[PDB]
């Protein structure tokens, strides 16, 4: 296991880069009551989703890498938490992008139509949806539907490809919650670019979209190769998982730090 | 006419020249320094949302009142970081605040030219306005309670006035300044007071008969703050020329000049300690220097504020000092 | 821990904090416009000490602080208005022949406002008042009595456009603020329409700078 | 400032009755409210309490579960809902307002009062009845089990005066403090365990029953009663 | 002409007041701080038992 060893260690350092920044953000909001407004609410929801990656996802992402012999329903529930809070980070990125889209489409009415009550309802809605997308295989979409042999096997080894269905990853993980948000986020940022003109501001929108694409698209096409009967090496399969968690460590860098109000406090 | 007043200006000058035989530095060069004063923030009051412009302590050295530009007067329990009262204001433009010696009243004022007195101990339990004073034509700068019945106010129409809370009309008017009067300070015996103005001159007034006794000059810029010594025989002024100066009511001249070469910005608030050994001045470089008033040495820096320091005040027992600033934060230092 | 009365004192302090943030978003929702310039004509048709006028238009609440009654020094209270959206500045056009020159006193006031530390980020709306009386005055007297370097025709369109270009020439840090220039009409109500259109562009930039885009 | 309690009267033990009071003359939403029960020819008993904004609600252990207390701030009406009544609950019910901040005087006003027909600090009065001639200074002793001195430095004991035929009146709200509207002849001193109230002059208005109350920890317990006679 | 009535006799009433020497006048400022140096908590840091902050 000359490759698995370097994977596990790098998951912690990226892992602990993530958890320091997001905890910092939550305090900064609570220390400054001028920052307790509409704008910073969405940044709190992105920060809390990335804290849950640091304390839940990061221990559980190592467990499935060692293949420890555990119960089938225990290994599926451990991988169920790998999808609740990573998809919660993606849905929080869409909530910020629609929040910036209301700023250029509503104008004057933005501070009147959007109410503090409505922000919790919509943030909570996104969080709720994310919880259910991570809890789909346990209610009848488990791997046992593919073969009758897997129903008799109990106390197997915990491998992500052995418990999680290749089907769910390509059509419900990728096409509904990775592909549809990406095409929307491209359409929002393009529409902001046309209304700000009627190179310094063009790179601000392009960088935000570039890091989202770099973190989730190399892993998404690995699931397409395995489903199309291909074979992938594990040198790049481990690097895809790393990049899939690197989105949490760059969220306070690209969203909180660019805010000039935060830029003074920190 | 003017030639008779000009020759007696030299009559003030040569008597003052013969009065100064030595300096304060030549007396205090043979004493020990107080040392590098390092003091930290013990409490931070985070309730406000706009710039803090005025802050006054209480007589029991626990309750303080802070005035800000969002239209809120908040009474703070500085021991437990609590909000005893929150008083909404009729005009959001507030530049001064005051606390009664009995603790039953507070005052506020600003660009509305109106000094409002709020009652704190009423039967109904909510803070309500007790007396509305409106006789000035210039913006209110500083107000200080004498007791529950009379208050002295500073205004921007080059006048100071003495009021009466019960009648609601001023009894004495203090005239003679040419610049905008920016500050007040009440003496420990509450018989006489000073006022710093924008004519680079501060004048000492009598409360009883209402006449200016002495006139002090020396600054090359407008004065923003004033405070008596705890002895009551001296006071200090803070101006916009990055220079603090100390006066004596008996010597009637300059004694010490608190300035540094690297300080350029002006001074907003100046207060003394309990013993008068430490002078605390709030500058506009986002920090607050502590000046040893007998040695003209910066013995400590208070650099915990994001924006400029606008108001500061020391407790009656000398236990703590609170600093207000434009970043909506009150910080109690000890 | 705490006693039975200290727990209720902290609970009282928490109930105040939910009323401070309730009033904080109420005040930040409304828009503040400082009204400078020597003024009284624009406020009577849209509707001692500082006089503030509260009015609403198209579901937006405006407030205009008229500080024309302040006869004191402007330096001691101009930093109290740094958290505003736009300074409404009024220039009369019929005082160029009247006299110190009354027209040149407006440019001295305009130079001090734009070069302030506290008004660098804040936009400035410029109103050129009494445009009807300037048309009769420019026919009887030339504009060259004020400016010896005056060039071009003496017609009303060229003279009014000539005054405007020096007013924007006094602006420094042109990337930060934008000066909106309007000619006042006494009969029509288009003056308050220009204020709403100008303040919409500022708060869009204010909303975009909160998130970090623009 | 007045409190008029509505409701009350005859009721079966199987019945349930609702008690409410009318608050006027003060900012009702900023004041916490209490219900205090006075049994016939017995001491005062605390029932329930609501904080400001209905944040924290406490109950007495004997009436917990059976009793419900609620308030309506726009209505300025405080409600008590009683669902199960025994033969012990037949008593006079008073409503008390109280506000809590630094230097505050809680329990400062008492209602008129309507009639209805384990680890607690026990307050005991050493004397049942002391007949006092006017002009002679006396001390009324209140004895506690647990020490009322707290870490922040103020002892939480409250002195009340029951004039015959009227509502209770607060005289002294904490030790070395005096309430408003009370003359300067009332003076109190305290210790770790034993507390006393030292009056100097006596008049016709000073006769009655004196109750000491504690506010250190819920539930609040009153004194037995020190009657004075003429 | 208004300064002839007010400003003329105002400054001469400020002229004929007694002044002590500044060596003696600043000695009272020096001696006041030495007399109260033990009672100023901002100069000498008090222990945290009696300190409320
Ligand atoms: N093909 C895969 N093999 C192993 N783990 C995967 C795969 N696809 C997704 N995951 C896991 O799911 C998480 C996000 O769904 C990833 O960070 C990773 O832990």
């Amino acid at each position: 296991s000359l490759a698995n060893v370097t994977y596990i260690t790098m998951e912690i350092f990226i892992g602990l880069c993530a958890i320091v920044g997001n905890v910092l953000v939550i305090c900064v909001v609570k220390l400054n009551p001028s920052l307790q407004t509409t704008t910073f609410y969405f940044i709190v929801s992105l920060a809390l989703a990335d804290i849950a990656v640091g304390v839940l996802v990061m221990p559980l992402a190592i467990v499935v890498s060692l293949g420890i012999t555990i119960h089938f329903y225990s290994c599926l529930f451990m991988t169920c938490l790998l999808l609740i809070f990573t998809h919660a980070s993606i849905m929080s990125l869409l909530a910020i992008a629609v929040d910036r889209y209301l700023r250029v489409k509503l104008t004057v009415r933005y501070k009147r139509v959007t109410t503090h009550r409505r922000i919790w309802l919509a943030l909570g809605l996104c969080w709720l949806v994310s919880f259910l997308v991570g809890l789909t295989p346990m209610f009848g979409w488990n791997m046992k539907l593919t073969s009758e042999y897997h129903r008799n096997v109990t106390f197997l080894s915990c491998q992500f490809v052995s418990v999680m269905r290749m089907d769910y990853m390509v059509y419900f993980s990728f096409l509904t919650w990775i592909f549809i948000p990406l095409v929307v986020m491209c359409a929002i940022y393009l529409d902001i670019f046309y209304i700000i003109r009627n190179f310094k501001t063009a790179k601000s929108l392009f960088l935000v979209l570039f890091l989202f694409a770099l973190s989730w698209l190399p892993l998404s096409i690995i699931n397409c190769i395995i489903y199309f009967n291909g074979e992938v090496p594990q040198l790049v399969l481990y690097m895809g998982i790393l990049l899939s968690h690197a989105n949490s460590m760059m969220n306070p860098i690209v969203y909180a730090y660019k805010i000039k109000k935060f830029k003074e406090t920190y | 006419l003017r030639q008779e007043a000009e020759q007696l200006k030299n009559q003030i000058r040569d008597a003052r020249k013969a009065c100064a035989d030595a300096t304060l530095s030549q007396i205090t060069n043979n004493i020990d320094p107080v040392g590098r004063i390092q003091m930290r923030t013990r409490r931070t009051l985070r309730g406000h949302l706009a710039k803090i412009y005025a802050m006054h302590w209480g007589t029991d050295s626990r309750l303080l009142v802070s005035a800000s530009q969002d239209g809120k007067l908040i009474i703070w329990d500085s021991y437990t970081t609590n909000k005893v009262h929150a008083i909404p204001l009729r005009s959001s433009w507030v530049m001064t605040c005051a606390y009664a010696p009995s603790g039953n009243y507070v005052a506020c004022g600003g660009l509305d030219n109106i000094c409002s007195i709020y009652n704190l101990k009423t039967r109904e339990g909510n803070v309500r306005v007790s007396r509305e004073l409106a006789g000035h034509t210039g913006y209110l700068s500083c107000c200080r309670f004498l007791d529950d019945n009379q208050i002295v106010t500073s205004s921007g129409d080059t006048t100071c006035a003495l009021w009466d809370i019960e009648t609601g009309q001023q009894t004495t008017t203090f005239t003679g300044h040419t610049g905008d009067v920016m500050s007040l300070s009440l003496a420990p015996d509450t018989r006489l007071f000073v006022s710093g103005a924008c004519d680079a001159s501060a004048k000492l007034w009598d409360v009883r008969e209402g006449m200016c006794r002495q006139t002090f000059t020396g600054h090359e810029s407008d004065i923003n703050a004033i405070c008596f010594f705890p002895n009551g025989n001296a006071f200090a002024t803070g101006s916009d020329d990055a220079t603090c100066r100390l006066f004596d009511l008996r010597a009637d001249q300059e004694l010490m000049t608190y300035s540094h070469d690297n300080i350029i910005c002006g001074i907003t608030s100046v207060s003394f300690s309990k013993s008068g050994r430490l002078l605390l001045a709030g500058y506009d470089d986002f920090n607050c220097n502590v000046w040893d008033a007998l040695k003209a040495d910066r013995a400590g820096v208070l650099a915990g504020h994001d924006n400029r320091v606008s108001c500061l005040g020391v407790t009656d027992d000398g236990m703590a000092v609170a600093t207000g600033s434009w970043d909506s934060f009150l910080k109690i230092w000890n | 821990t705490l006693s039975a009365e200290d727990k209720a004192a902290v609970e009282r302090s928490k109930m105040i904090d939910r009323n401070l943030r309730e009033d904080g978003e109420k005040a930040a929702r409304e828009v503040k416009l400082l009204l400078l310039g020597a003024k009284n004509t624009i406020v009577k048709q849209m509707k001692t000490g500082i006089v503030e006028t509260h009015f609403t238009f198209k579901d937006l609440h405006f407030k205009m602080f008229d500080v024309g009654a302040q006869r004191s020094e402007r330096k001691k209270w101009i930093h109290c208005f740094e958290g505003v959206t736009a300074i409404i500045f009024c220039v009369a056009l019929s005082d160029y022949d009247l006299v110190m020159n009354r027209m040149h006193a407006s440019m001295k006031l305009f130079d001090s406002i734009c070069n302030n530390k506290w008004f660098t980020d804040t936009s400035i709306i410029l109103f050129l008042n009494k445009k009807d009386l300037f048309e009769e005055k420019i026919k009887k007297s030339p504009l060259t009595i004020c400016y010896p370097e005056y060039a071009g025709s003496n017609t009303y369109e060229e003279a009014a456009a000539y005054i405007q270009c020096q007013f924007e020439d006094l602006n420094k840090r042109k990337d930060t603020k934008e000066i909106y220039t309007h000619f006042t009409c006494s009969t029509d109500t288009k003056n308050v329409q220009f204020v709403f259109d100008a303040v919409t562009d500022v708060i869009i930039k204010n909303n975009l700078k909160d998130c970090g885009l623009f | 400032v007045q409190l008029v309690e509505s409701g009350g009267g005859l009721v079966q033990p199987g019945g349930s009755r609702k008690l409410s009071c009318s608050a006027s003359g003060f900012a009702f939403s900023s004041f916490g409210m209490h219900w205090v029960r006075q049994a016939p020819e017995k001491g005062l008993e605390w029932v329930a309490y609501i904080s400001s904004g209905s944040g924290t609600i406490y109950y007495a252990d004997t009436v917990k579960g059976r009793f419900t207390i609620s308030r309506d701030d726009p209505k300025n009406t405080l409600f008590l809902q009683m669902t199960s009544l025994r033969s012990e609950d037949t008593a006079m019910y008073y409503c008390v307002r109280s506000i809590y901040y630094y230097g505050s005087s809680p329990f400062d006003f008492w209602g008129q009062g309507t009639t209805l027909t384990g680890s607690d600090i026990v307050m005991t009065q050493a004397t049942s009845s002391v007949p006092v001639t006017p002009g002679e200074s006396v001390s009324i002793s209140c004895r506690s089990s647990k020490s009322l001195l707290h870490s922040n430095g103020n002892t939480y004991l409250y002195w009340f005066l029951q004039r015959p035929g009227q509502s209770p009146q607060l005289l002294i709200y904490r030790m070395s403090n005096l309430a408003s509207g009370v003359p300067d002849r009332f003076s109190g001193s305290g210790s770790g365990t034993a507390f006393t109230l030292t009056i100097s002059r006596l008049e016709a208005e000073d006769v009655g029953v004196y109750y000491c109350m504690q506010h250190l920890e819920y539930p609040l317990t009153f004194g037995a009663g020190t009657k004075l006679e003429l | 002409i208004a300064q002839a009535r007010k400003l003329v006799e105002q400054l001469k009433m400020e002229a004929n007041i007694d002044r002590i020497k500044v060596s003696k006048a600043a000695a009272d400022l020096m001696a006041y701080c030495e007399a109260h140096a033990k009672e100023d908590p901002l100069l000498t840091p008090v222990p945290a038992s009696e300190n409320p902050f």
